[PDB]
This record gives structure tokens, sequence and C-alpha cells, in this order.
């Protein structure tokens, strides 16, 4: 008494967004409209996962830390304010859904 | 029942109303003999009092707890 | 990008209109108000003008307004429930020109929410008791009291909640200086949310709710509570104690109905229709608004329906009981959101839409040949009159509104330099086009 | 156990939800509370009562009655 | 058993020990206090007229939420005070 | 452009019958300015019905790049001891302040 | 401010570029156009005159004559999905009508 | 069965000795049960219960909710036990403990509610014409709590008839006395049946029993005080016969009388009120003579009270009621009775208020020089308050050497340290201000002999007395033996008495804080290594003292010390952070703040990263304090690139004391934080991607406190970036990283939004797993209750289906 895949599949308007697991909710026809609209990222993705979110691999060793070009170009007077704040950019951003995971810095 | 002034004051010390009196113990008495017989009365319940009959927020969330 | 926020003409829609002796004066002055604005006008007697005296911004949204007055004293307050989680009560000072906060009390989280109050707001009659209400369950009463220094004083609130239930109004009642009581439309929802059949949400009554603050035990008990014949909109207080009965009126679809709790039968009377009407015949007549005038002699109700017409609604009473409910038409004018009748003879119609108008009540008493209908009167069929231009009224003054803006173009259509404004407003027979123009006439 | 009684309090405001919640409790939980703005902010009112062409206290009264049973009668 | 009173507040004003003089109670922050602290009537009567809402010993100030509870609205909910089944 | 010889703005017209105007700032001066009597009025002059002024502007969505010019023009209408008390942190005398107000508002609208 | 009256809620107008004329258009809910209102009454007349009575006396022909004026007594709102719209061509210099357009009753 | 009721109604003792839940439990079920038992048995048990002679204050008023449910679940049935009922509660109303009498008379009214009035006044009348007077007082207020629980108009005639009675002048009394305790129970209540009240008392003021007059004057007197200010055309019928009273009567029914009379004088017109002044002012005036105490107690409350009245003015008072008050109450006898010696300072402070300070303050200032000092001490205190309140503007040069030349002899002539010459002479030369150039060195020569000598309890006074008048010593240009008073002080830096030394260091304070810096005697370089080691002192005011010393050395005299001084200094302060008082960190704060002004930021910035690496957890909280106080003074401009260079150190523990630190130097700095979020973005995003967990809480802390900081400043961009980042947690087991991960998700919805939230939670509230759904639903709820009323224009759209309309259709009108 439960949808299979491909009937939902047809069933809904956007059938690129049913998964696996969709046909096993309570009401998948609601999770389906729901992941159809018009913004509302999704879920982390690693939910099903059994790794505790943090991969131990892709050789995460790497460099600590690198400060801004404005880090580097009394300790500095007004002047070097006036450089600071002359010098400060906006960095890299990600938009409204763009989420992290475990993979995507390489 | 404490003031300077009371003590003060209470230290110096050495037919209508009748008939309302019996008119009120007429009245006591016959409501005294209506609840003793218990005979004829439908308990007309007067004001509900909601707080005394719902349990509060804390009954509530000690019910769950003990529930579960 | 940075923005400054500039207002030009400030909003003229009221939505609330209170009137008293705000000063301490002899004279009334009436407080409106408008969406995030609150406002003191001031009729004079000799000419007819109404004057703005003050106006302030509040920066929120005012939802319900009243004015209560403490026993002896010759100055009215003022009663603000909003949208934040607040009750306010204001204090008008003359010599300064201002509005002076006198008492704050926060119950709950801000905005127009479901279940925090402030949408409701009643006030005992003799001003020893104030009651801020949700359309939801929850309910909370404040007891209003003076020092010696004749300063108010605010208690705690006590609560009167009640799960599952729908407010549509609530009115303080009017008691000879016994114990405080409200009066409120109540709905219960919860068998409505448990039938798949749709039968209990049908078969399903509105209630009419009697709450009974004891001072000397401190705290609220439902008393009464009785099922009504149809859904009725808002309620009226009948004033009491030694001038007139205890009771409250109770306005609802093509009737109006009075009620009291003790021995007292209920009274209803249909509401009249227009001879002719051209309206759609399957729709139901309600009354939009009341005016309530107390003498020491007589006392009358001022009911007007949705077409804008006024009726006249006394009282046939005796030692203690009513017998009769008469009706007789009074006037036609524009559907208001408020009417306030003031001493000295003055009604104020504060219009939904549209410009609002100050009238001058010329005919005192009815020496008249119309009908007038009564309760104790049969009829299997509804009674019906003929309305007619003002003849109990005087148009004295009137008070230009924009509201409803509709459409605007600013444009330079005349051959001056400075552009004018070409503003599309009002709603129904009653809209306009507008030009405005910057300067004095 | 604030926690426990957090997750007490969140349940006994009215509105929220859990893992059980249903389609129809949420949207009928939406509608009421969209009823409730819709009396509460005065210039949306003067919309709506601009345009369907009636007076605000009948659109109140319209809206009061539509608390009642929003979205149909429940399932089964 | 550290659990929140959460009933409807009233007049009596919330007080402060002399350990305690400076903290907030609802997230123990020690910066820019906001806002008065209400407590209900059953926290306010009797031998509990003057004690600390965050321990319970003799109380020497005011009780205050700080800025970032007050910009939440977290002093809206009922009486903030400390009690212990 | 609402008077002759001035600057364009952004009038808006409101159902309740209310007119307005957002006239952008040319300076950071200025803007820093009444940025900080809106700052400062905030907390010395709240709204009268206990509404958080931030909160009222953020009703939906949070205040991004407007000066609430409406909080701003109540400073002419507080007492004379709360208008030095405010003025003496701008470092400026209430004058200085209510000419500054007026300028902004001749400069676009009446 | 000066103020020109209108017929029904005006929705939206455009500004002729040549002769600065204002073509507006009105519209409202629950509303009668101008013939069916006239029609029925005329129907309400000729069935108010056979309502089987001494057909002696015509309050028909004095229910026809004088129509009260709908900016003081209101407009009759009848009906859910009827609706009223207009079209006009306005002088914003004076106030007078250049022209006047008339739509279907449900348009 | 019998006992069977008793064994299960041992309820009492389930709630009595009990646990809370239970407590309420065993109070709703004996709520259900009360009506079955009966109140026979359950009175039978709990009064008693009651009458235990150790019982608590918790439990007693535990006892009375559970006295008013039984009495709710059972109303007309009390009625047989009433009686029995109030032998046992009719004490508890003339108890000496406040809530004792609250307890019993709500006992009496939920008793009185339960039963009729029939009842309680038939149980309540036989001990009305009782001869035990303790049974009359009871009764009286048993009789004033049924009236303030029934109503006032359902006693009245009860009233009426009672104090009527020819029988006995017992009961005429009781029953005005039960007029009385009305009033004074019921208070601003009693309005609108005040002329009632007045009319049913009235005709006792002419009585044939004297203590029938005297208590129906009582009465009037409550009900006047009751009334006002309102409520004056309900007392008409007893003006003649209260002044033709006082005419004739002499005594203690005199006193009744006159106290009537005063309650009743503030309610007048000035015409009534000037009027009737005099006559009871002919009659005081006469009364002014009288041996008796009591008598003069009232009399000075009438003069008080009626003195304070519009229709009365300074005229009349100056001309006929100064010179006898001041003939027959100043003398010293007056200052040895304790009983009236408040009363008479009130009531003159309360004349000059009216009369003029310059008369008063004349006609006991040539009494500051007495033999007594009790005397001394009167007129002193007199004398300041009437300073305080009114000022010494019309205080003129004689005034002026004789109040100079009396304060200077009383300040001498001074046996036991007291405060009151201490405010006195503090307050008269505040008030006196730039007038007192000669008396300055006077003063100034006087507090030098008190502080030179004398066991240091005058020298603690005289340095309270300097650190609260230096203000108008130096602004009234003169410096050089202000100097030298500061030399004596320096000296007076070795202690033993740390009360005394806490003084020392606050009058050195008030010197180095008004004069300047400039032109002064004793020098900094030598005042402050002396006093650094005086902050390790232990007591509270010293440490204070001290603390603020240093504070203003290093605001104003910076310049005058090393910076290595400066910086040991800090480094010593630093564990000030951790004081118990509160008075002591902010003295701290502030103390450092100016420090770090002064010596500026690298070194010390650069001192405190070092601490921050190498010490236990508490010092490395003041640390971060520090921190932040350092980069608040100094803009955090100078502090940040320094604090994000710590994190490039490859070493665990060391990136976690920069991320505490970031915390709360963002928490503390609030909105000047809107410059510097894009600099510390791309550390926020490292330490979210990193795999230790205080990582990562630490994180979310400092994106909580950086977002509550910035809100109404235009910085969603970074902060939606951010949350790109934060919300992957939400899938997290650990306790205290879901806490600080939910603690900055409350803070995005006030930065942020509410419609932001709701789209990241719209997707997972519906999930199938049951995990997602748990967590998306709190989220959501937390979400909802804050900002629902934002929510209803975010909310998407949901199509209809066959038997259920979801569309909301209101929304999509167009007009
Ligand atoms: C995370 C750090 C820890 O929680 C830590 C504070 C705390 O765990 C320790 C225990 C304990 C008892 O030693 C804490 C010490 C307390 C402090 C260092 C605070 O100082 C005080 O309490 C002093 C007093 O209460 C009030 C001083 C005051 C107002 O400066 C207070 O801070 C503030 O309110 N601010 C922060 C905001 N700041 C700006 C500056 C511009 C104008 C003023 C308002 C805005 C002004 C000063 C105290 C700060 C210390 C954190
Ligand atoms: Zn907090
Ligand atoms: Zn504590
Ligand atoms: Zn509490």
């Amino acid at each position: 008494n439960r949808f299979t895949v491909a009937e939902l599949k047809q069933l809904v308007a956007r059938p690129d967004v049913v998964e696996m697991h969709d046909v096993t909710a309570q009401d998948p026809k609601l999770l389906v409209h729901l992941k159809a609209t018009r913004n509302s990222v999704p879920v982390p993705r690693h939910w099903c996962f059994k790794r505790k979110y943090l991969q131990g691999k892709r050789g995460i060793e790497k460099p600590p830390f690198e400060l801004p070009d404005f880090i580097k170009r009394d300790i500095d007077y007004q002047k070097l304010h006036d450089a600071f704040f002359k010098w400060q950019t906006k960095p890299k951003l990600t938009i409204h859904g763009d989420l992290y995971y475990e993979g995507k810095e390489f | 029942n404490f003031d300077e002034e009371n003590a003060y004051f209470e230290d110096e010390e050495e037919d209508p109303l009748e008939a309302f009196m019996a008119e009120v113990e007429d009245q006591a008495a016959r409501d005294m003999k209506r609840l003793e017989e218990k005979d004829k009365e439908r308990k007309n319940v007067k004001g509900i009092r909601d707080d005394i009959e719902e349990e509060d927020d804390q009954e509530a969330y000690f019910r769950y707890m003990a529930e579960n | 990008m940075f923005l400054y926020n500039l207002t030009l003409q400030r909003a003229t829609g009221i939505s609330f209109a209170i009137h008293g002796n705000f000063s301490g004066t002899k004279q009334q002055e009436i407080v409106v108000s408008r969406g995030k604005i609150l406002e003191l006008l001031r009729p004079d007697p000799n000419t007819g003008k109404v004057h703005t005296l003050l106006t302030v911004e509040v920066f929120g949204v005012i939802r319900s307004l009243m004015a209560f007055r403490l026993t002896g004293g010759t100055k009215d307050y003022i009663v603000v429930g909003s949208d934040s989680g607040r009750i306010v009560i204001l204090e008008y000072q003359p010599s300064k020109n201002m509005f002076e906060k006198i008492h704050q009390e926060t119950f709950g989280k801000s905005g127009c929410r479901r279940i925090v109050p402030g949408q409701f707001l009643a006030v005992d009659p003799k001003g020893r008791a104030v009651m801020i209400s949700a359309i939801e369950k929850q309910k909370l009463v404040y007891i209003l009291n003076r020092d010696a220094a004749a300063r108010l004083t605010i208690s705690s609130p006590l609560e009167a909640h009640k799960a599952n239930t729908l407010v549509y109004h609530v009115v303080g009642v009017d008691v000879g200086f016994e114990n405080p009581m409200f009066a409120c439309l109540e709905m219960d929802y919860e068998e409505a949310d448990n039938d798949p059949t749709g039968e209990a949400a049908a078969n399903t009554q509105q209630t009419l709710t009697f709450y009974e603050l004891d001072l000397g035990l401190n705290h609220v008990v439902r008393k009464y509570s009785e099922p009504l014949e149809e859904h009725g909109n808002f309620l009226i207080t009948v004033p009491g104690g030694s001038d007139g009965p205890s009771g409250v009126l109770i306005c609802s679809e093509n009737y109006i109905t009075y009620k009291n709790f003790g021995d007292q039968p209920d009274i209803r009377c249909p509401i009249p229709r227009r001879r002719n009407d051209l309206d759609d015949p399957e729709r139901g007549m309600i009354f939009v608004c009341s005016a309530t005038h107390k003498t020491k002699s007589m006392f009358f109700f001022l009911a007007q329906t949705e077409q804008g017409d006024i009726f006249k609604i006394t009282l046939e009473t005796d030692e203690d009981m009513v017998t009769e409910i008469r009706l007789k038409y009074f006037d036609t004018v524009p559907v208001a959101a408020a009417m306030c009748v003031l001493k000295t003879g003055f009604l104020f119609v504060a219009s939904e839409f549209g410009n609002h108008y100050l009238y001058q009540i010329a005919h005192l008493g009815d020496d008249d040949e119309e009908p007038e209908f009564s309760s104790a009167m049969p009829l299997e069929d509804t009674f019906f009159f003929q309305p007619r231009p003002l003849k109990n009224l005087v148009l004295v003054d009137e008070l230009d509104s924009l509201s409803p803006i509709l459409f605007c173009q600013i444009a330079d259509l005349a051959n001056e330099d400075t552009p004018q404004l070409y503003v599309a407003c009002g709603r129904g027979p009653r809209s306009s086009l507008r030009v405005l123009r910057h300067g004095l006439e | 156990t604030i926690h426990s009684q957090l997750e007490h309090l969140q349940s006994k405001y009215i509105g929220t939800g859990h893992a059980d919640t249903t389609k129809w409790e949420w949207l009928v939980n939406q509608h009421r509370d969209s009823y409730c703005s819709y009396m509460g902010h005065f210039d949306l009112l003067n919309y709506f009562a601009i345009a369907e062409n009636e007076s605000k206290a009948r659109v109140r009264f319209n809206l009061m009655e539509k608390m009642l049973q929003p979205c149909g009668p429940p399932a089964d | 058993d550290l659990i929140f009173c959460r009933k409807q507040a009233g007049v009596a004003i919330g007080r402060l020990c002399e350990k305690c003089d400076g903290k907030c109670v609802i997230c123990d922050s020690y910066v820019r206090p906001c806002t008065l602290v209400r407590i209900c009537d059953e926290c306010n009567y009797g031998s509990y007229q003057g004690r600390c809402v965050i321990c319970g010993g003799p109380g020497v100030s005011d009780a205050y939420y700080c800025k970032e509870c007050t910009i939440q609205e977290k002093d809206r909910d009922g009486c903030p005070k400390i009690v212990n089944l | 452009t609402l008077i002759p010889g001035g600057s364009e703005s952004l009038v808006y017209t409101t159902l309740s019958g209310g007119i307005g105007i957002l006239v952008p700032f040319t300076s950071h001066e200025d803007h820093d300015f009444f940025q900080h009597v809106e700052m400062h009025l905030r907390s010395e002059h709240p709204p009268l019905c206990g509404r958080d002024h931030l909160s009222f502007r953020s009703y939906y969505f949070p205040v991004k790049n407007v000066i609430d010019g409406d909080l701003c023009e109540q400073f002419n209408s507080m007492e004379p001891n709360k208008q030095k008390n405010v003025s003496e942190e701008l470092d400026r005398t209430p004058p200085e302040v209510s000419k500054k107000l007026e300028d902004i508002r001749t400069r676009y609208a009446f | 401010q000066v103020a020109f009256p209108l017929q029904y809620t005006p929705r939206k107008f455009v500004i002729h570029p040549e002769s600065n004329n204002l073509i507006i258009i009105e519209t409202d809910h629950n509303a009668y156009t101008e013939a069916t209102k006239a029609q029925r009454k005329q129907q309400m007349a000729e069935e108010m005159v056979e309502a089987a009575g001494e057909l002696a006396a015509e309050m028909a022909a004095a229910f026809l004559n004088e129509n009260l004026p709908e900016s003081i007594f209101g407009a009759p709102k009848a009906g859910n999905g009827q609706w009223a719209s207009v079209i006009r061509v306005m002088n914003p210099i004076q106030g007078n009508t250049l022209d006047l357009v008339q739509l279907e009753q449900n348009e | 069965e019998e006992q069977k009721e008793r064994k299960i109604m041992k309820l009492l003792l389930k709630i009595k000795n009990g646990t809370p839940p239970m407590r309420k439990a065993a109070l709703r079920q004996i709520t259900d049960k009360a009506r079955e038992f009966g109140a026979g048995p359950l009175f039978n048990q709990i009064l008693p219960l009651l009458m235990s002679p150790t019982l608590e204050d918790q439990e007693r008023h535990l006892l009375v909710k559970v006295i008013d449910r039984i009495l709710y679940k059972l109303d007309d049935l009390v009625r047989p036990y009433v009686h029995k009922i109030l032998v046992v509660i009719e004490p508890l109303l003339i108890d000496e403990d406040y809530y004792a009498r609250v307890e019993g008379r709500e006992i009496i009214s939920n008793l009185a509610k339960a039963a009729g009035l029939a009842t309680m006044i038939s149980t309540m009348r036989p001990d009305i014409d009782n001869m035990d007077e303790y049974v009359r007082n009871t009764t009286a207020r048993a009789f004033a709590v049924v009236a303030s629980a029934l109503g006032i108009p359902s006693l009245l005639p009860f009233l009426k008839a009672v104090c009527k009675s020819k029988k006995s002048w017992q009961a005429r009394h009781t029953g005005i006395k039960i007029v009385q305790q009305i009033a004074i129970l019921m208070g601003c209540a009693i309005l609108p049946h005040l002329r009632s009240l007045v009319e049913i008392i009235e005709h006792g003021l002419v009585d044939e029993q004297q203590k029938v007059r005297t208590i129906s004057a009582l009465a009037i007197a409550a009900l006047a005080e009751a009334a006002t200010p309102y409520g004056i055309e309900s007392f008409d019928s007893v003006l003649k016969p209260l002044w033709k009273g006082i005419r004739q009567h002499r005594g203690k029914g005199l006193a009744a009388f006159l106290k009537a009379i005063g309650y009743l004088i503030p309610l007048m017109d000035a015409e009534y009120a000037n009027y009737y002044t005099r006559e009871v002012m002919l009659i005081l005036i006469r009364e002014f003579q009288s041996p008796d105490e009591e008598m003069k107690k009232i009399v000075l409350k009438v003069v008080k009270q009626c003195c304070g009245t519009d229709g009365v003015e300074a005229n009349y008072i100056k001309t006929e009621i100064l010179p006898p008050f001041f003939k027959h109450f100043w003398q010293h006898r007056m200052a040895l009775d304790r009983r009236n010696y408040r009363q008479l300072v009130d009531t003159t402070v309360e004349l000059a208020n009216k009369v003029g300070a310059a008369e008063i303050i004349s006609r006991i200032v040539d009494d500051l020089k007495d033999e007594a000092e009790q005397y001394r001490k009167m007129v002193m205190e007199t004398i300041e308050k009437i300073m305080g309140n009114l000022g010494a503007a019309d205080i003129d040069h004689k005034l002026e050497e004789q109040l100079i030349d009396g304060i200077l002899y009383a300040f001498q002539e001074q046996t036991t340290e007291d405060s009151v010459m201490l405010n006195g002479f503090g307050t008269v030369v505040n008030a006196l201000g730039k007038r007192v150039k000669p008396y300055l060195p006077q003063i100034c020569g006087t507090v030098l002999w008190r502080l030179n000598n004398k066991s240091a309890k005058v020298r603690q006074q005289a340095a309270d007395l300097i650190s609260r008048t230096a203000v108008v010593m130096k602004t009234c240009q003169e410096e050089k033996l202000m100097g030298h008073l500061g030399v004596v002080l320096y000296e007076y830096l070795g202690e033993e008495y740390p009360e005394v030394l806490g003084s020392i260091l606050g009058a050195l304070k008030a010197i180095v804080n008004v004069i300047g810096m400039h032109k002064m005697t004793p020098p900094i370089k030598d005042l402050l290594p002396r006093l650094t080691p005086i902050l390790k002192n232990r007591h509270e005011k010293v440490q204070e003292n001290c603390i603020d010393l240093v504070g203003r050395i290093a605001d104003r005299g910076a310049e005058y010390v090393s910076a290595r001084e400066w910086m040991r200094i800090c480094f010593e302060l630093l564990e000030l952070l951790k004081a118990h008082k509160k008075a002591i960190r902010r003295a701290t704060v502030n103390t450092f703040g100016y420090i770090a002004k002064a010596i500026g930021p690298h070194d010390v910035l650069a001192t405190l990263l070092n601490n921050l690496k190498v010490q236990e957890r508490q010092n490395r909280v003041c640390t971060t304090v520090a921190i932040a106080i350092v980069a608040e003074t100094c803009s955090p401009f100078t502090v940040l690139p320094a604090l994000m260079n710590e994190y490039r150190v490859p070493e665990l523990n060391v990136q976690n004391g920069v991320l505490k630190s970031l915390s709360f130097l963002f928490e503390y700095i609030g909105e000047m934080g809107k410059d510097y979020i894009y600099a510390v973005t791309p550390l926020l995003e490292d330490a979210l991607m990193d795999r230790d967990l205080v990582h990562r809480q630490t994180a979310s802390a400092v994106v909580q406190h950086m977002s509550l900081g910035v809100y109404g400043f235009g910085c969603e961009d970074s902060l939606n970036h951010l949350l790109n980042y934060v919300w992957p947690n939400v899938f997290e087991t650990s306790p205290h990283v879901i806490q600080a991960v939910m603690g900055a998700l409350e803070g995005l919805r006030v930065a942020i939004g509410p419609c932001r939230m709701l789209q990241y939670c719209l997707q997972g509230l519906f999930h199938p797993a049951r995990k997602v759904r748990d967590v998306y639903w709190k989220i959501y709820n937390s979400i909802y209750i804050g900002s629902q009323d934002a929510l209803i224009a975010h909310y998407p759209r949901i199509y209809n289906d066959d038997k259920n309309t979801y569309i909301r259709y209101e929304l999509d009108y167009i007009l």
C-alpha cells in the first residue's frame, strides 16, 4: 500500500527530485512538492552516512591559516589604520543555498 | 492593631435591633434545617473556579515526566 | 545606497474613536486612532469646527482603545492595547500638550498573534478593573486602584484562560458597585476538529459567557454561560446600577436581542428593511457600530446597519425587568467605523473611507408621524421603512480624508512649474479624483 | 531537565509541531493565524474590504466565522 | 532539576544576592544588563519576599536581563525564578 | 522632483491616505550623523505604546540602509533637558541639530 | 485639494501625452450596471403592480420616478459574482467628463 | 468505617512533608474528595494541625490553600461548624505577624463566602455584648473582614441596627468599631458608601457615654483618612458637633475629636479650610501647654496636617502659630523625649516648607550652641533637612555667619562619631557653595585639627567630610592648604584599621580628582609606588578606593610613571576581575581601560596573549575579558591582526583560546563589530570545517554573538555565508555542540530573518527519517515561537486536494 519510485515519478510535476527513500514517507506527495519549492536548500546529505560528518580522508593535512592580503599589506598609527581601511576588500562569499559538505574543498 | 495612639486611647477604661435579630435567627434556623435535611437540594453550581478545577502547567509537566 | 524616510502628509483614516474629559475640564474631547498614529481632537461648541490638538506617532499597531475614570475623579484615562505584549495607560497633559505614560504592563511576545492578548479590551463601568483578551484562549484582568496622592495603581494580572475557545467580542457589564462582570461571545471548536463527517462543525453554537471578578477573594470565575440562537457580532453594554437594568444587547444577523442573567426572559427584535429594496434577497443585515447616550433622566442607543441607516433604540422596562425593545428610524449617513454622541448635542461620524462628518443633533425627543417598531408587535414577514433625507441631523463640519489612495501620478498637467499630485482614491459611489497642490489657498 | 521543560513548553504553545504532525494540522494552523493576522493589521482588512466591496465589520465577521473549520473537516 | 518557574509574572521585582549581583538569570552573562526582572506572586510571598532568583540567598540588588536576551524577547516568558523539585 | 530646483526623491502612497518620500544621502558625514541621532533617540525617547522601534521596522524582514526620519524629527518635540542630553552626545547644541534636520527636508520636500 | 466625483472604485489611469487628458477605469464587485439597475427596477414595478389586490392605488409610479442618490444612501450591493465597470475620459484642469464607455454586466 | 476517611485524608501529610508534584496531585484529589469526606472529620483534623504551636510559614500558607479548596468543594455544609472554626481563627487577626493576619483574613473571607451572611451574624452576635475587651476587638475585625468579603450594603442593615441599641453601650461601641475597622481594612473602596456609613455612625458624637463619643470620633477620622482627597459633602452633619466638642471637651475625648478635625481639614476648600483652621488653631494653641505626651503627638500631627493646606497662608501662620510653637516645643525636654522627637522634626520641616526657611532656620540656629548635645543633634538634623529640601537662597549675611559659627562649634564639641554632624556640615557647605570663602580657612583649620589625631574614628569622619566637601573646597579658587591637607592624608597611608584607610583613600581620591594634576603639591611619582602595595589588601572598601585612585592617576597623570610599572600594575589587576563583589569588578574594568589607553595596546596585548597561552582556566577567562577590554578602548583594529596571527599556530588549545577570545570580544563590543565581520569570516570558515568539536562549538558561539551584535546594519551577506557552514552541524549528538548550534540559529533568526530559516527547514519538515523530522521540528518550533506573525507572509503555496482546500485566496486579490 505504498508507491513505487516509477509510479510516484508519474504523478509529480517534477520527477527528478524524487529519490530512493521518498516513497517511504508518511506523505510523499507533500514531501516531493516541498522539495520543488522555488527556494529551500535541501538536507545536509550526510544524514544517512555512518562517519559522523567528518571524513577521515582527502588529505586534510594542509596549511593552518592564510591571512588575507590586507593583513600584511607603536605597531601602526592612524596612517596604517588608513591603510587597513583602504586595503579592506570583500572576501569570497557563497549565496543563500550553498551548503558545505566534507568533500567540497578540493 | 499596633499604633502608639491605639495604646493611648485603649488605656482609659473603668427594640428594632431585637426584632432584626429575631428575624435573622428564624431565617438562619430555616436555612440550617434545609441543609441538614438535604431533602430538596438541586446543587445548582453557582460559579465554577477554572484554576481550582484545571491542572496547572507545572502539574501537567510533572504528569508528563511520570508518564515518560 | 542609504535612504532617509520622511512623511509629507500623515494618514487620515480612522480605526477607533473614544470621547471623554481627557483634559480634566468640563469640555469633551475625542481621541481617534489611525493605524499607527494617536490623535486628540476637540470640536468647538460655538462654531462646530473640529480642531486637532495633538498627534503622535506610536510606531506600532493600535488594536483596541478604551477610556475609563476612577470614582471621584474628573479626568479620563486612555487604555491602549497594541501589537506589543504590553498594556499601556496614558494621561493627557494640557499644560504640556503631550501624552504622559502612567503604566506599562508586559504579558507576552510582540506582534499580532493568535493567543497573545491585545485584540479585545474591556473596562468596568466604574473603573476598578480592565480586561485584555486575545482571539484565542488567553484573557487577563488587571485591578485598578488609587493611592492617597490620587495616583493610579495597577495590580498583577489574573488569568482566565480556556483552551480551544474563540472570542468574538468582550464588554464590561454595568453593576451597582457589585463585583465587576465581563461578557464574552465565545465559541468552542474542540468537537469540530475531531469529526471527519463535518457535522460537529455545524451544530456548533455561540455562547454568552459571564466572568465575575471577586475583589474579596481575588480571582475570576465563570458564572453563567448560555447558548445563543444564531451567531452574533459585537455586544452593547446596557447602563445599570440605579439608572437602567443591567444586561447586554447582542447584535446579530437580522436580529437584536436583550439578555440578562437571573429571571429575565430573552427579548428579540428583527431589524427593519428598506421598502422596495434593490439588493440581492439572499443577503442578511447586520449592525456595524453603536453609540450610547446616557442622560440623568433616560438613555438610548444609536446603531447603524451596512446600508448606513441609523436607528434609535430605546428600552421599555419595569422595576427590574425589560419588557420591550423599540426601534425607530433615525437617519442615513455614510457607513461609519465609530460613532460618538457628545454632550452639547453633537454626533461625530468617522467613516471607514473618505471624509468624516460632525453633525448637530437638531431634533431632541421624537415628535413625528413615522412608525416605531417593537418587539411586542406580532409578525409571521419583516418590518419595512422608507429612507429619506436628513431630518434629525444637520451637517456642521466635514474633515477631508484621502483614505483609501488607490492610484497616484505626480505630473505638471497644468502649466504651472510645480507638479501636482493626481490621486484616484475612494471606494464605491463616494470615489473621486483629487488634485493636490503644495501651498495655501 | 531544563531542555525537557523547554520541550514541554514548546509543545504547550499552540501552533507548534512534531515528527507526527500531518499536512492537515499544519495547514489549518497557518490558516487560523493568517485570519488572526488579517483581523489585527488595519490595512490588510482595508485591502480585502476594497477588493470584495464589503464593509469592514462584515469582513471581520466573515473571517471569524471561517475561523471554526478552515480547510474542511479532517480525514477518515 | 534546574527549572524555571514560568508562571505569569506580576509587579514584584526580582532580586540578586552578593554572589550573583551582576549575572543574567537566563544565560548567565555579565555584559550589558538591560531589562528589570519581574517575578510571580508565589515566588514573592512571606519568607520568599527577598531572595536571589538564581540561588535563593538574601537579595541585595535588582535582577536584570541582558541586552542579548532582551533582543530575542526572552524576557516575555513567565517567572524566571530557578525552582528545584 | 517635487520642488523647483530641488533633488529627485522616491514618493510613495499608502492605503490609509498617507504620503511619504525616501531620499538618498550624498555624503558619509550626513549619514553617520543621522544614524547616531536615530540610535540615541531609540533609547531615550521610546515608542509610546511599548513597541521596540528597531523591531517594528523589521516586522517581516530586517531593516537595511534606511534611517527613520519620523523618529528623528521627534527630537524637536522632546523636553529641553532631554534635548540637551541627546545633543551633548553628538557634540552639538539643540538649535544646530534642528537646523540640520530642517536642511535635508527642505532640500527635497517642503 | 480639489475633488471630482466618480462612479465606481478607480483602479488605474493613464495620461494622454498630447491632450493631457486622463483615461480612467472604474470597477466594483457586488454591483449593478446602469442598464441592469433600470431593468431590475422595471421588473420590480411590474411585479408589484400585479400583487393581486385592488390594482386601484399605484405605488409603482412613485417608486420609478426619483432615484435616491447613491453617494448618500449607498449603491445596491447585490450579487456575489456580479461586477460593474466603466471607462472615462476626463479633463484634469476642469472636472468635466469628456467621454464615458459603459461595459456589460459581469465584465 | 470512620478512621477509613482519616487514614485516607492523611493526604494532608502527603502534602505537608511531600514533593511538589504529589503536593498538587493530592491537592486536586482531596479537592475532589472533600464533598464526600465531610466537613466534620476534615476540620476536626486540620484545625489541630493549623493550631500546631511550631508550624512553619509556608506550611501555614499551604494549610490556607487546603482550607480554601475544601470551602470550594463544600459550601452550605460548613454551617454547623462555623462557630468552632472562628474560635480557632478569630485570633491571627491581632497577630504581630503581617502574613499571619493576611492568612487569617483570607480564611475568614472564604468561610463567609462558603456560609451565608445570616449564619455569620448569628454566630458572631452573642460576642458583640461581651465584657472581655479582647473579644470585642477580634469580633469587630472579623465583622470588617466579612463586610469586605460579602460587601458593605449586605451588612449595612445590621450595622444601622446595632449602633442604635439602647440595651447596652458595649454593642454601640462594637458597631462603631466595626465601621472603623471596615474603613481601616478597605481604604479608598469605601467611597461609594461613605455617606451611608457616616449617617450610621454620626449620632455617637453626642452620646451620654464618653467611650462611645471617643470611638465615634476615631471612626470619623478613619473614614476621612480612607477617603482623602475625596469626600467633603458626606462629612457635613459632623462639622457642627465636632467643633462644639473640641470647644467643650477636655482630655482623651478632646484628643480623639482633634484627630478627627485634623484628618477632615485637608478635604475642604480654601474658605472652609481657612475658617475651620482658625477655630481649631485657637484650641490647639491652648492645648500646647498640656503635660500629656499622647496629646503632644496628636497636636503635632494636627498642626502638620492643617498647615499643609491652601486655605491656611504663611501670614496667619507666622503671626499666630510660630511664637507659641517655638516657645513650647523647642526645649531639650523634647530632645530626650524619643517618642515625639521625629514628629517634631517632621512638623518643623513641613512648616518651613510653607512659611520659608529663613525664620525657622534662625529661630533654631541660635540654639546650635547648647550645653546638651541631644538638643544640638536635633537642631542639626532639622537644619540639614530644611537645607536639603529648599536650599540657602534667602539665607543672608547674619544668618550665614550664625550658621557657620554654629556648625563649626558643634563639630568640635562632639563626643562620639555621629553621621548627623557629618551630614549637616556636608549639606550646609554644599548648599552655600561658592559663598563660603573665609569660613573655608576656618573649616580647613577645623578639619586639620580633627584629622591630626584622636583615635582615627574622628580621622575617618574628617576624611569623609573632606571627600564630600572637596568640590566646593576647590571650586572657590583655593589650592594651597588643600595641598597641606593632601600631605597629611598621604602621611596617613599606613593604618592598621582598614575602615579608616578606606576613608583616607576616598579623601585622597576626591582631592586628586577635583584639583588639577597641574600645580599640585604631593607628587604622583611618590604617591603611586606607595599606593601599589595596597592593591593586595583584602578589605572591600580599601580595594575599591585604591583601584579608583589608581584609575584616576592613570587617566590624568599617566606621564609621571614608567610604562614597566604600569604593565606590572595591569598584570596585577588581572586577578581582580574574579572578585566576588560587583564594585571591585567595575572599578577594575575602568582602571584597566585607563591603563590600556595610556601605555598602548601593543605590549599589553602581547603579554595578554602569552598569559592566555600558559595558565589555568579562570586566569585564561580573565585574560579573555582583558583582551576584550583592550580591544574596546583601543579600537579592535589594533587587536584583531595580532589575535588572528595567533590562530596560525599549528597546535590545538591555542586556536581554541583565540576562538574563545573572539567570542567574548564580539559579545562585548556589540554594535562596534559591524566593521570587522569580513575580517574574521575565513577564520570562522576554517574553524567550522575542523574535526575538533570545541572548534565548531566555539565558532557557533562566535556566530551567535556576532549575529546579535550586528542587527539592522546590513551585514546579511556574511551571515548567510556563515549559516551555510553552521547548518550541517544539526545532526550532532554531542550536547554542547548542539546547544551552541541552537544558540547560533536563534541569533541568525534575528539578524538574518525568519524567512531564511523557514527556507532552510521546509525540505526537512516532512523527511521520511524520524531523526531528521525531530531535529527539523525542534528548529521550526523555535522559529515559530519567536516571530509567529512574520511567518504569515513567508509560507509557501500548497494546492487543494479533492477533500480539503489549502489555497489562501484573500492574498490573491488584486486591486
Ligand atoms: C566569557 C567571560 C566570562 O563569562 C566572565 C565575564 C565571567 O566568568 C567570569 C566570572 C567573573 C565574576 O569573574 C566575571 C567578571 C565580570 C566581568 C569581567 C564584567 O564586569 C562586571 O561585571 C562589571 C560590572 O558588572 C559592570 C561593568 C560593565 C557594564 O562594563 C560590564 O560590561 C558591559 O556592560 N559592557 C559591554 C559593552 N560596552 C560598550 C561600550 C560603550 C558604552 C557602554 C555599553 C557598550 C560597555 C561595557 C562588565 C563587563 C565584564 C564582562
Ligand atoms: Zn541573558
Ligand atoms: Zn545568588
Ligand atoms: Zn515564579
